DNA sequence: ATGGCGCCCGAACAGGGACTG
DNA sequence: GTCCCTGTTCGGGCGCC
C-alpha cells in the first residue's frame, strides 16, 4: 500500500560484513521462533550466499517474562547509512521508557537497500549452515527506521501531546521517552493512557541525576607520601581547572625525604589547599556540546561496586562526571556491573543530548564480547572500544 | 540427475569479464579420465558444448579421490574467482561429536555427485567455459560452489526438517548424519523417506556410502553407540625436522589435543620465529625434544569421548603446565570426558598466570557455547582467596563464571603483592631514567633519602627502558623492604599488574627481584615539577644526555 | 582448484605517553 | 610533529573436514 522511501549508503562505502558471534541455545530457539513468525507475516525473507552482507543478531529476555526480543546489532550499518532535542526532558520527575519497535513493521523498506539488512541465524554445534534472512519492512535498531516513520509518529502523538502539554515525549531509535512532573501513580495512569492511545493504530528520574565532583582528602596529619599523592592529583586536575595551583604544597617536599615522614602544613600551604577545594566546586568553563562530534565516555573501576564515568568530546572538557554504585558483596560480577553501567550512561546521554556515546571500556575485549549480551536489556547498542586504562585516572576520580 | 531447485543468481565484479587462459599439457592417464567424464556429463546435461562464440577458457586437471579409484575433476578457476562476486559463507564452523546427543538409531549417508547435481545460474555459465564444454552445474574449484551447495542443501532439507522436527540431521557438505529416537525398523523407514525426499530434488544417496551399523565414519571420527573416537594420528618420525615438517607435527598435535589430554606445542611452535622459507631446515632444540617425546607417550595410550546429555551440567576442569600452557577437559560424569583441549596463546608483552587462566576460561566458554549452546561450570586450580585478591585490586573488569577450586598442583598464585601504603623504616628510592633520541644514549639511576646515589650509563636504549632500568637498579641495591617513587606511569602500570613473565628480560629481572622482596611500595609523581627527591634524580640522569 | 574451522607467526595498522627547542 | 611501546587484525603456512 504505502510507497517506500529510496535510501542509499554514504558515498564510497559498502554495506556491513560483520561475522555472527556464537549464540546460546535459548537465544537461538527464541530467534528461530521470532523469525518464523516474521517470515510468515512478510516482515523478512530468506536469502542465500549471493548476498555478501551480514549483521550480527541475538536476543534478550527482559526481567521476569516469558517473552524474548530480537536485537540486531545494526550500528555498523548505521555508520554507513546516509544521514530540536527536548531540553526539558532531563528536568522531569519521572520518565518512562516505552518500546515502540513494533510500529516499524508496518512501513515497507526500499528494495535496493534490503540487501544491507542481512543477518544469519547460527545453529548449535553447526548442525546446519547459517540460515540467512533480510528485511522487507523498516528494521528495528536501524537509523533510518525512526526517520522514515517520523512523519507517521507525529500524527499519532499529536492528539496526546495537545491534551497533555506538560508532558515531553521524545523518540530515539525504537524507544519513546515520556517524562512528566505528575505524582508517582498518576504518572503510570498517564503512561497506560498513552499505551492505550498507541494500540488504536498498530522507570527513570532525571530530576535526581547527580554529578560526582573531584574531592581532595582531608587529614589532620600529612606525610610526604600523602602530599606527593595530593600534588600529582592537583597537577592533573589543573588541566581541567586552570585555577588549581600547587606551588606552596610542592615546596614542602623540597629535599629527599622518606615517604612516611610527617610534614606539617604551613599557613600559606593550607590556604592553597582550601582555595583549591573551592575551585573544584566551580563548573568547568568553556565546555560546549558539539552535535557534530562523538561523545566520549570513559569508565574507571574503583572497586567495591563503585564505578566512575566522564562524558566529554574534547580532552579535559567534561560535559558530565558521575559515579555509579552497586553491590558490595562477594557475589559481584564486574562484567554484569559494567554492562549495567554503560546502559545507564547511554540512557543519560539520550535523555540529555539525544545521542549515543562512544565508550572506552576498561575490560579485555574477549571478556566483554563473551558475556555482555547476557546482561543487555536496551533496544539500542552504543559503539565502544577497549582501553588498557592508566592506573591514574582511577585515582583522580577515586572517592575517600 | 540435476536438481530442479532454483539457481542462485551470481554476478561478476563490476568492470570485469570472463577468464581467458589456455590449457597446459597433461598425462595420458589424466586425459583418459577426463574424456570418460566429459562425455558422460554432456549426456546428463551437466556440461553443454560451446563454439567459437565463447571467448572464455580455463585450464583443468584431475586427482585421485579418497577411495583412490575414481578421478576427481578439478578446474583452476583461480582467475574467475578473482573477478567473481563476493559471497557470505554459510558454514559457520565444524560439527564436533561431543555435541551429539544420545539417539536410539543413527544413519550416516552421503549424497552422490554433490556439486554436479545442483544447477548453475544460466547467465553465469558463459564464464565457466573450458576446452569445448561449459558447466551447466556447480563446478569444482569455483569460489561460490561450496556456499551455493551448502545453502541449496539447506533449502532442500527444509521441508523434511519441518515435517520431522524430532529427526536430527547433521548437514556438512554432502554428508548427512541422521539420528532418531525411533526403533531400528521405524528408523529405516524414515531414512527412505529422506532418500525419496532428496531424490525428488535430484539428490541420490548411493548404498556404497550408506552406513547402517556402528562404528560410523563421520567427520574424521568413529561414532559408536555410547562413545566416539578419533581416527588414528601418526606423528612423522624423522631425524632433522624442517619448517614445513614442524607445522605438520604441531598441526596434527593440535588436532589430537581435542581428545588427548596433556598436549603441549610451545617449544615446537617457538622454533618458527624469524624464518622465511617453507622448506627450510632448523636444528631442533633440546627442550623441544623432551616436549615431543612426552606427547608421543600420550598418543600411544587409548582414549575416547562420550556424547552430550542435556539433563546433566557441563563441567570443565583446567590444569596448568609450564611455559604459560594450559590443558582442559570437559565432562559431565567423572572420568568420562566429552572432549579435551588446550590453550597456550601468549596475549600481551607482560602477564601473569591469573590473566592466562581468565583467558582460558573465556576461550572455553565461547567454545562450549558453539558446541553445546551453554556455559560449563568450572574446576579451577586457583584458591577462592587468590581470585578475590586479584579481581578486587585489578583495574580492569574481570570475571569467571561459577567455579570451584581443585587441589591439583601447580596451583595458580600471585608471586608478589605491592603495598597499598608506604613502608615505615624502609629506605625511599627516587628513581628516574632519561634517554637521548639522536645518540640513543641514556642514564638510569636513583637517589635515596639516606644519601645514596648511583647513575648507570646505557647505550642503544629508549626513554622507557631507562625508566625500567632505574626501578631495576633500586631493587638490586635495596633491602627486603623498599619504597620506590617513579615519574613513569609506563613502568608503574606494568609492575602494578603483578606480572610473573614477560617478553622483556629486563622486566623478567625486575620480576625476579620483586619476588625476593618482602615488601615493596611503588608511588608515582609528575615529572619535571620540582617535587623532591624526584628533582634530584632527574638532574643526575639528565646530565650529559639532555639539555 | 575451492570453502569452512583450528593453531602459530609476523607484518601492518591504531592509540597513547614522553620528548625537543 | 617524531619515536616507543602495546594491542588488534590481517593473511601467509600447516592441520582437520
Ligand atoms: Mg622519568
Amino acid at each position: 500500500p504505502i510507497e517506500t522511501v529510496p535510501v542509499k549508503l554514504k558515498p564510497g562505502m559498502d554495506g556491513p560484513k560483520v561475522k555472527q558471534w556464537p549464540l546460546t541455545e535459548e537465544k537461538i530457539k527464541a530467534l528461530v521462533e521470532i523469525c518464523t513468525e516474521m517470515e510468515k507475516e512478510g516482515k523478512i525473507s530468506k536469502i542465500g550466499p549471493e548476498n555478501p552482507y551480514n549483521t550480527p543478531v541475538f536476543a534478550i529476555k527482559k526481567k521476569d517474562s516469558t517473552k524474548w526480543r530480537k536485537l540486531v546489532d545494526f550500528r555498523e550499518l548505521n555508520k554507513r547509512t546516509q544521514d530540536p532535542h527536548p531540553a526539558g526532558l532531563k528536568k522531569k520527575k519521572s520518565v518512562t521508557v516505552l518500546d515502540v519497535g513494533d510500529a516499524y513493521f508496518s512501513v515497507p523498506l526500499d528494495e535496493d537497500f534490503r540487501k544491507y539488512t542481512a543477518f544469519t541465524i547460527p545453529s548449535i554445534n553447526n548442525e546446519t549452515p547459517g540460515i540467512r534472512y533480510q528485511y522487507n519492512v523498516l528494521p528495528q535498531g536501524w537509523k533510518g527506521s525512526p526517520a522514515i516513520f517520523q512523519s507517521s509518529m507525529t500524527k499519532i502523538l499529536e492528539p496526546f501531546r495537545k491534551q497533555n502539554p506538560d508532558i515531553v515525549i521524545y523518540q530515539y531509535m525504537d524507544d519513546l521517552y515520556v517524562g512528566s512532573d505528575l505524582e508517582i501513580g498518576q504518572h503510570r495512569t498517564k503512561i497506560e493512557e498513552l499505551r492505550q492511545h498507541l494500540l488504536r493504530w498498530g522507570e527513570l528520574h532525571p530530576d535526581k541525576w547527580t554529578v560526582q565532583p573531584i574531592v581532595l582528602p582531608e587529614k589532620d596529619s600529612w606525610t610526604v607520601n600523602d602530599i606527593q599523592k595530593l600534588v600529582g592529583k592537583l597537577n592533573w586536575a589543573s588541566q581541567i581547572y586552570p585555577g588549581i595551583k600547587v606551588r606552596q604544597l610542592s615546596k614542602l617536599l623540597r629535599g629527599t625525604k622518606a615517604l612516611t615522614e610527617v610534614i606539617p602544613l604551613t599557613e600559606e600551604a593550607e590556604l592553597e589547599l582550601a582555595e583549591n577545594r573551592e575551585i573544584l566546586k566551580e563548573p568547568v568553563h568553556g565546555v560546549y556540546y558539539d552535535p557534530s562530534k562523538d561523545l566520549i565516555a570513559e569508565i574507571q573501576k574503583q572497586g567495591q561496586g563503585q564505578w566512575t564515568y566522564q562524558i566529554y568530546q574534547e580532552p579535559f572538557k567534561n560535559l558530565k562526571t558521575g559515579k555509579y554504585a552497586r553491590m558490595r558483596g562477594a557475589h559481584t560480577n564486574d562484567v554484569k556491573q559494567l554492562t549495567e553501567a554503560v546502559q545507564k550512561i547511554t540512557t543519560e546521554s539520550i535523555v540529555i543530548w539525544g545521542k549515543t556515546p562512544k565508550f572506552k571500556l576498561p575490560i579485555q575485549k574477549e571478556t566483554w564480547e563473551t558475556w555482555w549480551t547476557e546482561y543487555w536489556q536496551a533496544t539500542w547498542i552504543p559503539e565502544w572500544e577497549f582501553v588498557n586504562t592508566p592506573p591514574l585516572v582511577k585515582l583522580w576520580y577515586q572517592l575517600e | 540427475p540435476i536438481s530442479p531447485i532454483e539457481t542462485v543468481p551470481v554476478k561478476l565484479k563490476p568492470g570485469m569479464d570472463g577468464p581467458k587462459v589456455k590449457q597446459w599439457p597433461l598425462t595420458e592417464e589424466k586425459i583418459k579420465a577426463l574424456v570418460e567424464i566429459c562425455t558422460e556429463m554432456e549426456k546428463e546435461g551437466k556440461i553443454s558444448k560451446i563454439g567459437p562464440e565463447n571467448p572464455y577458457n580455463t585450464p583443468v586437471f584431475a586427482i585421485k579421490k579418497k577411495d583412490s579409484t575414481k578421478w576427481r575433476k578439478l578446474v583452476d578457476f583461480r582467475e574467475l574467482n578473482k573477478r567473481t562476486q563476493d559471497f557470505w559463507e554459510v558454514q559457520l564452523g565444524i560439527p564436533h561429536p561431543a555435541g551429539l546427543k544420545k539417539k536410539k538409531s543413527v544413519t550416516v549417508l552421503d549424497v552422490g555427485d554433490a556439486y554436479f547435481s545442483v544447477p548453475l545460474d544460466e547467465d553465469f555459465r558463459k564464464y565457466t567455459a573450458f576446452t569445448r564444454y561449459q558447466y551447466n552445474v556447480l563446478p569444482q574449484g569455483w569460489k561460490g560452489s561450496p556456499a551455493i551447495f551448502q545453502s541449496s542443501m539447506t533449502k532442500i532439507l527444509e521441508p523434511f526438517r519441518k515435517q520431522n522436527p524430532d529427526i536430527v540431521i547433521y548437514q556438512y557438505m554432502d554428508d548427512l548424519y541422521v539420528g532418531s529416537d525411533l526403533e531400528i525398523g521405524q528408523h529405516r523407514t524414515k531414512i527412505e523417506e529422506l532418500r525419496q525426499h532428496l531424490l525428488r530434488w535430484g539428490l541420490t544417496t548411493p548404498d556404497k556410502k550408506h552406513q547402517k551399523e556402528p562404528p560410523f565414519l563421520w567427520m574424521g571420527y568413529e561414532l559408536h553407540p555410547d562413545k566416539w573416537t578419533v581416527q588414528p594420528i601418526v606423528l612423522p618420525e624423522k631425524d632433522s625436522w624442517t619448517v614445513n615438517d614442524i607445522c605438520k607435527l604441531v598441526g596434527k598435535l593440535n588436532w589430537a589435543s581435542q581428545i588427548y589430554p596433556g598436549i603441549k606445542v610451545r617449544q615446537l611452535s617457538k622454533l618458527l620465529r624469524g624464518t622465511k622459507a617453507l622448506t627450510e631446515v632448523i636444528p631442533l632444540t633440546e627442550e623441544a625434544e623432551l616436549e615431543l617425546a612426552e606427547n608421543r607417550e600420550i598418543l600411544k595410550e587409548p582414549v575416547h569421548g562420550v556424547y552430550y546429555d542435556p539433563s546433566k551440567d557441563l563441567i570443565a576442569e583446567i590444569q596448568k603446565q609450564g611455559q604459560g600452557q594450559w590443558t582442559y577437559q570437559i565432562y559431565q560424569e567423572p572420568f568420562k570426558n566429552l572432549k579435551t583441549g588446550k590453550y597456550a596463546r601468549m596475549r600481551g608483552a607482560h602477564t601473569n598466570d591469573v590473566k592466562q587462566l581468565t583467558e582460558a576460561v573465556q576461550k572455553i566458554t565461547t567454545e562450549s557455547i558453539v558446541i553445546w549452546g551453554k556455559t560449563p561450570k568450572f574446576k579451577l586450580p586457583i584458591q577462592k582467596e587468590t581470585w578475590e585478591t586479584w579481581w578486587t585490586e585489578y583495574w580492569q573488569a574481570t570475571w569467571i563464571p561459577e567455579w570451584e577450586f581443585v587441589n591439583t598442583p601447580p596451583l595458580v598464585k600471585l608471586w608478589y603483592q605491592l603495598e597499598k601504603e608506604p613502608i615505615v623504616g624502609a629506605e625511599t628510592f627516587y628513581v628516574d631514567g632519561a634517554a637521548n633520541r639522536e645518540t640513543k644514549l641514556g642514564k638510569a639511576g636513583y637517589v635515596t633519602n639516606r644519601g645514596r646515589q648511583k647513575v648507570v650509563t646505557l647505550t642503544d636504549t629508549t626513554n622507557q627502558k631507562t625508566e625500567l632500568q632505574a626501578i631495576y637498579l633500586a631493587l638490586q641495591d635495596s633491602g627486603l623492604e623498599v619504597n620506590i617513587v617513579t615519574d613513569s606511569q609506563y613502568a608503574l602500570g606494568i609492575i602494578q599488574a603483578q606480572p610473573d613473565q614477560s617478553e622483556s628480560e629486563l622486566v623478567n629481572q625486575i620480576i625476579e627481584q620483586l619476588i625476593k622482596k618482602e615488601k615493596v611500595y611503588l608511588a608515582w609523581v609528575p615529572a619535571h615539577k620540582g617535587i623532591g627527591g624526584n628533582e634530584q634524580v632527574d638532574k643526575l640522569v639528565s646530565a650529559g644526555i639532555r639539555k
